[PDB]
């Protein structure tokens, strides 16, 4: 669908230039996470009533949001001032201040730490895949 | 076509018959007329509270011996078959098994009530 | 992969084309293993009943000994023939296919310059 | 992609045999005797072909020999004919077993004007062998070649060379 | 039978959609069950009907049957929670949290 | 199957009505049995992965004979557009066309 | 149960997957997996308490409502093609929700919520059948369509099992949810390979049953359903104590046990196939799996619990049990990694 | 009655959604037994004769012990009818809207694809054999005494295990 050509566009054009599109798209993507995350939250935890659940949906939904700009953000404004477009390391920022951005809406320096280690490991080594053609599902060759 | 024109005047004159039947009559409707009925004395509950079933096993093995007689209704059509012999052994077997069943569900005490 | 190939018989333990294979030796090392373990698991069913180890029942060691040698000799009759056939197979689709599989002129080191990474 | 070739509505014009069910059964036992083989060619181009359009003219002469059927009864047997289908005409399943009367005296008729012998029970039913001499066809379901089996792979076994070849089992 | 089968389809999946969605009656869902049911045999009957495919004919009641055996310990399953519980109500039916 | 048993055996459980070309009661041909018969017939012996590339005609033949998605949509643009003409007052339909035909035989 | 019940239920139970594995129909292996639904259900409740009535109820509506899923699947493809088996041309989303259910009845996560609460409620020797007899069926329908399946499906119900089973049995006391949910991480490994390489599945498959079966005849000895219960083992029969830790060791895949082959092979199966990282979030989060199993090491064979004064009343007592099959299987599931090779081709 | 089978299929539908809600089990199985009824139509309309009519006889059956079964173990003080919650009511008179906006978009978007509305009752019987006598549906479901009796087996087992499995299962 034109759903998945959304997304496609993301790497229609080199990192560090369309800050603004990229950060739509990464936005966008954090607010699906956020939205399925709710539902398996409100579905197995349900909340006291239904305004509670609301709430709770859009707790995580703009919290997930939120994160996925930052990164999407953080991300290209690196590459931009770096002058780097092929570099891992500014999807490492980017998922750093993600990782930052989930501490900080939880109240939790932990998370902001841990967060901002495992966001931005898995961040760069994204940008490894994409650029040496790693395959999360290959169909099977042999 | 037919079998839907008689079935719709079937309705049509039950229906008809209803509401002669209610707005023909003089009315006085009032609260101890319309009432629930018990002899003369108030219910001491609900009609809509849980009553017991003391056959619940002769009910639910009446509906595996509904799909048995549901396998047999073709028997009409399968004697025609020329396969005389396969046909006569199936139904032999089916009828067989189900009374094995019946059988066994009568030495049980499944067919007694529950008291 | 290999099941739906030509001349596949089903369920069949020992096709009759495996008999042009050798035989294992009955003292084969993975027949020797075999019966290696069944010599272990009688000791270990002695030891779970709380029996003598070694002493108790030699007749129940002498048929778990047997047992595990005589079906590990058919099993492994299977297994050599399989894996013939996957070698059988591979062969020859390599002789029927020799655009796929050409023969690659190596050259010598005297023409190959490999880069020299200085450890200093 | 290819365009369906009809006959015109000329070639498809026939002299009807038009007269109803219970006229048609009432003689439907001196028919199945009397044009046998001009029926049993048109039925066996039809199974052999699978194409209507490949046996207009056998069934144009199955038309003239019914026509031809019915103007012998018309000639010769016209009112024992006609109070026997009218007879059977009455029944709501048109069923044999309600004028045998009638048909005793047609079938009294058609013998001594005629000849025809009323066939017996089973033998209309009977596979019969037929004469033509329209080929038979080749490729009646017009299938194309079928692809070719994968080459087979012929010889000997051998073992595995170097065994199962495992990691590191050397065996 | 293009439109024909398009609801019998959507009838399935509102059936289906009973069936997830609990409310409290166990029987209720037992219910939804037997739509889905009812659903398939109609599906496999026209089906059959429409390509003419009479061999195929003794798959829709071969469903039924074992339909009924499903129905029959759907029931005698309710009747157990029903002795224990004095309802049929699946919010009790949860003592295996722990 | 998983198990080949019934073809061990050579024995048919189910094998022999698992198609609409197979045997039917009193010889009654299910639709499309022809199409089914030479579909089934390229396909023999070559396996499923050719089978999908080498016999693509006769699969769509018969998929057009069973679904009918192109006969639906060939006579639903023949009324359509006959519907625009006669609005426009340029096509009359013929008299066996409107009920009043001269019925054979 | 008398003696005709008994033969005819477990002929049932034995003889539905017969029925799946052997039929060619669809609708006969759907038959077959309604045959094992129907016959396991009395054994599931023949205690007759309020948690093995929550268990068969709970049982009966999760396999009920997959099953019509698998119907609708086989019906929507007789209705497309004509035939009562899939094609390379069925619609893919009718694989797709054929995936779906077949998970569902299978225990794949997320479809997996029931069957720790099943296991728990019931007795251990149909907990053995209900995680070994009972995957047989849904299981052997899979392999035979797996050139059809999804590879995105099935790597991310893979994956989550392998996740949700770690994560699972990390917080669990009682033994029979921990069976169950190091059968939710097994079934995950299963799946992964089914797409690529369906003999590595059966590898699994078999591995994994001949490891199940002698754990739950180990609990079954002196029915030991919690940690602390079987920490007495020591002082109950501890000639058990070394092959309880060797099967725990080898279903947490530590070379050099049997139970590190499947593991190893599917990781070189799945990375032949260019299925890198998911093979490399398996085996890490396979890991997780091994501490909640050395745990139990620690409790029953590595430290002696404390143990009660009525336990010297059962060492007067002989006991009849385990049966030879134990010793066998125990074996053969941690000591045959030198036979390797035999096992894979 | 180009529209006869469409109405028949749509009332189908109206039915499984009045099911789906899931009111009272009285009205679930009435909203079976009218549904079953439609049901048998459509195969009927479709050329069937026996598998409509069984169907129907099986439905009968089955809900004559539900509604035994629910007077003991499924009732409350108050069944629920459709229109006794408003928000039942709602998702009722929704999920017909919505069912009117699913066919007339389907509609506008393929004209001829599942929906078609110009061409409704112009694709309801394909072909028909138009002299032939052995026919019927019943015919068809007699093949299991003669040609497909591995499918009477089956049937035939499962019933007669279905005794020893609810026998079992209903003890206390
Ligand atoms: C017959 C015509 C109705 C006459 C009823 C009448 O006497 O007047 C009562 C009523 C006058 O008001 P009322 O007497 O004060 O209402 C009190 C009744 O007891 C309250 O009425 P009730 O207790 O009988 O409950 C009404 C309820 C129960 O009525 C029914 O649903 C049964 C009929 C459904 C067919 O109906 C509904 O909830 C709305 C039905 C919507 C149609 C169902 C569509 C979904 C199901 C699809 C399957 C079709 C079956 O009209
Ligand atoms: C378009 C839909 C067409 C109709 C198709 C219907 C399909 C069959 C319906 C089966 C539903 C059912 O039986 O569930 C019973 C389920 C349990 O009912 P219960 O145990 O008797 O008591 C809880 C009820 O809330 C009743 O207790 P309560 O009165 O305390 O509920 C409080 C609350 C409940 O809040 C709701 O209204 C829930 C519905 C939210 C709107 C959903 C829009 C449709 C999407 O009501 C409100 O105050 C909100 C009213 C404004 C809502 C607009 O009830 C519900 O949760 C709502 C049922 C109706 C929703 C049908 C929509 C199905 C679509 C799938 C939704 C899930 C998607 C999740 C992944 C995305
Ligand atoms: C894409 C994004 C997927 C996100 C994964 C779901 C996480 C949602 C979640 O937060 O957990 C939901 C549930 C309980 O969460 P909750 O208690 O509300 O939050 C903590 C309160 N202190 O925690 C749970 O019980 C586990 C959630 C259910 C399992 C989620 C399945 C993930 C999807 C796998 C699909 C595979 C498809 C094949
Ligand atoms: C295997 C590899 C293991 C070896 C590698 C080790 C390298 C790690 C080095 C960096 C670690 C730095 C951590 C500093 C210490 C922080 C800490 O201890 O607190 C962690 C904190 C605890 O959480 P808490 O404060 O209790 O709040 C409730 C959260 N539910 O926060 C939490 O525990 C929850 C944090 C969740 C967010 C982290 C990202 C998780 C999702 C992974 C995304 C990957 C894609
Ligand atoms: C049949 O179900 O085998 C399945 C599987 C082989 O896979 P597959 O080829 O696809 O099956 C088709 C024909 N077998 O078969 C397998 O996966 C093999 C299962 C092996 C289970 C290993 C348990 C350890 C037992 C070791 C003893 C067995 C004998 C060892 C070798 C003896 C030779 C000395
Ligand atoms: C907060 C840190 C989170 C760490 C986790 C990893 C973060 C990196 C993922 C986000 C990167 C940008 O987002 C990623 O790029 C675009 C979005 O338009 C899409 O990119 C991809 O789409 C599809 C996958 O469906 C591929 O076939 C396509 O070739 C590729 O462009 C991906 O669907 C999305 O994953
Ligand atoms: C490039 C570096 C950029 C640095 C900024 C990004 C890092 C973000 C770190 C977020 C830290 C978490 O945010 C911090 O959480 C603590 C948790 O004690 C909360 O702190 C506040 O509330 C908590 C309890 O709620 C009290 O105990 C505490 O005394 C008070 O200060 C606040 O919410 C915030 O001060
Ligand atoms: C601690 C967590 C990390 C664990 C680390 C796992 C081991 C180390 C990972 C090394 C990464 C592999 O690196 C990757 O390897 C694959 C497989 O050969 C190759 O990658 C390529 O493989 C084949 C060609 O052979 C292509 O079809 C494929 O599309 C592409 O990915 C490249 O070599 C490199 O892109
Ligand atoms: C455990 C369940 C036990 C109950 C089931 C028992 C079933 C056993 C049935 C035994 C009776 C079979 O009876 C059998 O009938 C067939 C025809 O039907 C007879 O068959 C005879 O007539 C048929 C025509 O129908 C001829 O084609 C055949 O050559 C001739 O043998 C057999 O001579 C007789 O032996
Ligand atoms: C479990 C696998 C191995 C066994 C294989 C199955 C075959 C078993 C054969 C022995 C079965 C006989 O088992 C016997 O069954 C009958 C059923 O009629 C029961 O008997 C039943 O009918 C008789 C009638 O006189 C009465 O005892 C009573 O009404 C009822 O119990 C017996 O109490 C039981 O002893
Ligand atoms: C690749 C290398 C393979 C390593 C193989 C591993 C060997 C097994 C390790 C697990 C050890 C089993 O655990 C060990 O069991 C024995 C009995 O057998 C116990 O033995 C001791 O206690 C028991 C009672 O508890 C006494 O009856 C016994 O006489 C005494 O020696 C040990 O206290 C316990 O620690
Ligand atoms: C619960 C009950 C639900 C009721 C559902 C609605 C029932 C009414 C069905 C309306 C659907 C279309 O119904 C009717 O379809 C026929 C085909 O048979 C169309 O057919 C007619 O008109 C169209 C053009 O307008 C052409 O096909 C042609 O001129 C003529 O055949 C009708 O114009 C249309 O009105
Ligand atoms: C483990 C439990 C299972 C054992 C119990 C069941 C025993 C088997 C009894 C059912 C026997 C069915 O037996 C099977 O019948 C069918 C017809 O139905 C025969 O089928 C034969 O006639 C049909 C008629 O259409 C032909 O199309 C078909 O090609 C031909 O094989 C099979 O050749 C026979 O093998």
């Amino acid at each position: 669908a034109m759903v998945k050509r959304f997304f496609e566009s993301y790497h229609e054009v080199p990192d560090g230039t369309q800050c603004h599109r990229k950060t739509y798209i990464t936005t966008a993507l954090g607010g699906i996470c956020g939205i399925i995350g709710s539902a398996y939250s409100v579905s197995l935890n349900p909340a006291d009533s239904t305004l509670e659940a609301v709430a709770r949906v859009g707790r995580y939904t703009f919290t997930a949001a939120a994160i996925g700009a930052m990164f999407g953000l953080t991300t290209c404004v690196s590459a931009q001032v770096r002058e780097k477009p092929d570099d891992p390391l500014n999807y490492f920022i980017g998922g750093c201040a993600g990782g930052l951005t989930l501490g900080a809406r939880t109240h939790s320096y932990g998370t902001a730490a841990m967060g901002c280690v495992y966001m931005g490991t898995a961040a760069a080594l994204f940008k490894i895949g994409k650029l040496e053609g790693w395959e999360l599902f290959p169909t099977p060759k042999v | 076509m037919n079998l839907y024109t008689v079935i719709f005047i079937n309705i049509l004159l039950s229906l008809t018959l209803i509401l002669v039947a209610f707005w023909l009559p003089q009315m006085n409707l009032y609260s101890e007329k319309a009432n629930p009925y018990e002899c003369g004395f108030d219910p001491t509950s609900s009609a809509r509270l849980p009553f017991s079933m003391k056959f619940f096993l002769v009910a639910i093995t009446f509906l595996l011996f509904d799909l048995e007689i549901a396998l047999l209704l073709p028997l009409p059509w399968a004697i025609q078959t020329i396969k005389t012999s396969t046909m006569m052994i199936m139904a032999f077997i089916l009828v067989t098994i189900l009374s094995l069943g019946l059988a066994y569900e009568w030495t049980q005490k499944g067919l007694e009530w529950t008291e | 992969m290999m099941n739906g190939r030509p001349g596949h018989e089903p369920l069949k333990f020992l096709p009759d084309e495996a008999r042009s294979l050798p035989p294992p030796k009955l003292n084969d090392p993975r027949l020797v293993y075999m019966g290696l373990l069944g010599y272990c698991t009688g000791l270990m069913d002695n030891m779970l009943r709380m029996r003598p180890v070694m002493r108790a029942g030699l007749h129940r060691q002498l048929l778990f000994v047997t047992s595990f040698v005589f079906a590990g000799y058919f099993y492994l009759k299977r297994q050599n023939y399989l894996y013939a056939v996957k070698d059988h197979d591979m062969f020859g689709y390599i002789k029927l296919h020799p655009e796929d599989f050409p023969e690659k002129e190596k050259k010598t080191y005297a023409e190959i310059l490999e880069p020299f990474h200085p450890v200093r | 992609p290819g365009i369906v070739e009809l006959p015109t509505l000329e070639e498809l014009k026939v002299e009807e045999v038009k007269v109803s069910s219970a006229v048609l059964k009432a003689a439907a036992h001196h028919y199945g005797a009397q044009c046998d083989k001009t029926n049993k060619e048109f039925m066996l181009c039809r199974w052999e072909e699978k194409d209507p359009r490949r046996c207009l003219k056998e069934g144009k002469l199955v038309n003239g020999c019914a026509l031809n059927f019915f103007r012998q009864i018309k000639s010769h047997c016209a009112e024992p004919f006609t109070e026997y289908w009218t007879c059977l005409d009455y029944s709501n399943m048109q069923l044999f077993r309600h004028c045998r009367q009638q048909q005793a005296k047609f079938d009294q008729c058609v013998l001594d004007k005629l000849g025809w012998v009323r066939p017996d029970l089973g033998q209309l039913s009977k596979v019969t062998k037929v004469k033509t001499d329209r080929p038979l066809p080749e490729n009646p379901y017009h299938s194309r070649a079928r692809p070719e089996p994968n080459p087979v792979i012929e010889g000997d076994l051998k073992p595995a060379k170097h065994g199962t070849r495992f990691f590191f089992w050397t065996v | 039978m293009p439109s024909t089968f398009f609801n019998l389809t959507m009838a399935f999946s509102l059936s289906l959609l009973g069936t997830l969605m609990f409310r409290s009656h166990l029987m209720s869902t037992l219910l939804c069950l037997e739509g889905m049911v009812l659903s398939l045999f109609i599906m496999t009957s026209v089906t059959s009907l429409n390509s003419n495919s009479m061999s195929s004919m003794p798959i829709p009641i071969t469903i039924l049957v074992f339909a009924a055996c499903e129905a029959a310990v759907g029931l005698a399953l309710l009747v157990k929670v029903s002795n224990t519980y004095g309802t049929d109500y699946v919010q009790n039916l949860n003592l295996l949290q722990c | 199957p998983f198990l080949d048993i019934q073809k061990k055996l050579g024995i048919s459980l189910d094998r022999h009505f698992m198609f609409l070309s197979a045997e039917q009661p009193y010889k009654n041909a299910a639709r499309c049995h022809a199409f089914e018969k030479e579909w089934i017939e390229c396909a023999h012996g070559i396996g499923g992965t050719r089978a999908k590339k080498e016999c693509k005609i006769e699969f769509d033949d018969f998929e057009e004979c069973l679904l009918r998605y192109k006969t639906m949509r060939r006579m639903h643009d023949i009324k359509k557009q006959r519907e625009k003409l006669m609005k426009e007052g340029k096509y009359t339909p013929p008299p066996h066309h409107s009920g009043r035909e001269e019925p054979r035989p | 149960m008398n003696p005709i019940t008994l033969a005819i239920i477990y002929f049932t139970i034995f003889l539905g997957p017969v029925i799946t594995m052997s039929s060619t129909n669809l609708m006969l292996m759907w038959v077959g997996l309604e045959f094992s639904l129907l016959a396991i259900i009395p054994m599931l409740i023949n205690k007759k308490n309020p948690r093995s009535t929550e268990a068969a109820t709970k049982y009966f509506v999760t396999q009920a409502t997959a099953s019509m899923i698998i119907l609708l699947a086989i019906v929507l493809n007789y209705k497309q093609l004509g035939t009562w088996m899939f094609q390379q041309q069925t619609n893919g989303l009718i694989l797709n929700m054929t995936l779906m259910a077949l998970s569902m009845k299978l225990g794949l996560a997320p479809f997996h919520f029931w069957l720790p609460e099943v296991t728990q409620g019931i007795p251990l020797h149909m907990g053995l059948i209900l995680l070994t007899w009972q995957k047989i069926a849904p299981l052997s329908i899979l392999i035979q369509i797996y050139p059809l399946l999804n590879s995105t499906i099935i790597l991310m119900l893979a994956i989550t099992s392998i996740f949700m089973g770690a994560w699972g049995g990390l917080n669990q006391t009682q033994m029979r949810k921990i069976m169950a949910y190091s059968s939710i991480a097994h079934m995950g490994w299963m799946l992964a390979i089914l797409p690529y390489n369906p003999s590595l599945t059966l590898l699994n498959l078999m591995i994994y049953i001949i490891l199940t079966a002698p754990m739950f005849m180990a609990l079954m000895l002196n029915n030991s359903m919690t940690i602390n219960s079987i920490s007495l083992l020591w002082n109950k029969t501890p000639a058990m104590l070394t092959m309880i830790s060797l099967m725990l060791l080898s279903l947490g895949g530590l070379p050099p046990l049997t139970g590190f082959l499947p593991k190893w092979i599917i990781i070189t199966e799945l990375m032949k196939n260019n299925c890198l990282i998911m093979a490399t979030l398996m085996a890490m989060m396979a890991l997780l799996n091994l501490f909640f199993y050395t745990r139990l090491i620690y409790s029953t064979s590595l430290t002696m619990f404390p143990t009660n004064n009525n336990s010297k009343m059962m060492t007067h007592q002989t006991k009849t049990k385990p049966n030879l099959m134990f010793s066998t299987l125990a074996i053969m599931s941690t000591m045959t990694l030198p036979l390797a090779p035999q096992l894979i081709t | 009655m180009n529209n006869y089978i469409f109405v028949l299929s749509s009332l189908f539908l109206v039915g499984c959604l009045g099911l789906a809600l899931k009111p009272s089990p009285i009205y679930g199985g009435l909203g079976l037994i009218v549904s079953g009824f439609v049901g048998c139509l459509m195969v009927l309309g479709f050329g069937g004769s026996f598998l409509g009519l069984m169907v129907f006889l099986i439905y009968l059956g089955g809900m004559l012990v539900v509604f035994g079964y629910t007077t003991a173990m499924a009732t409350e003080e108050y069944p629920e009818t459709w229109g006794s919650n408003w928000l039942i009511l709602g998702f009722l008179v929704l999920g017909v809207i919505m069912e009117v906006f699913l066919i007339c978009v389907l509609n506008y978007y393929d004209e001829v694809g599942v929906i078609n509305l110009d061409g409704l009752g112009d694709w309801l019987m394909y072909e028909v054999d138009d002299v032939g006598v052995m026919l019927e549906g019943g015919i068809g479901v007699a093949a299991m005494y003669s040609c497909a009796t591995w499918m009477m087996v089956v049937a035939g087992w499962s019933l007669f295990a279905g005794i020893f499995i609810i026998i079992e299962i209903t003890r206390d």
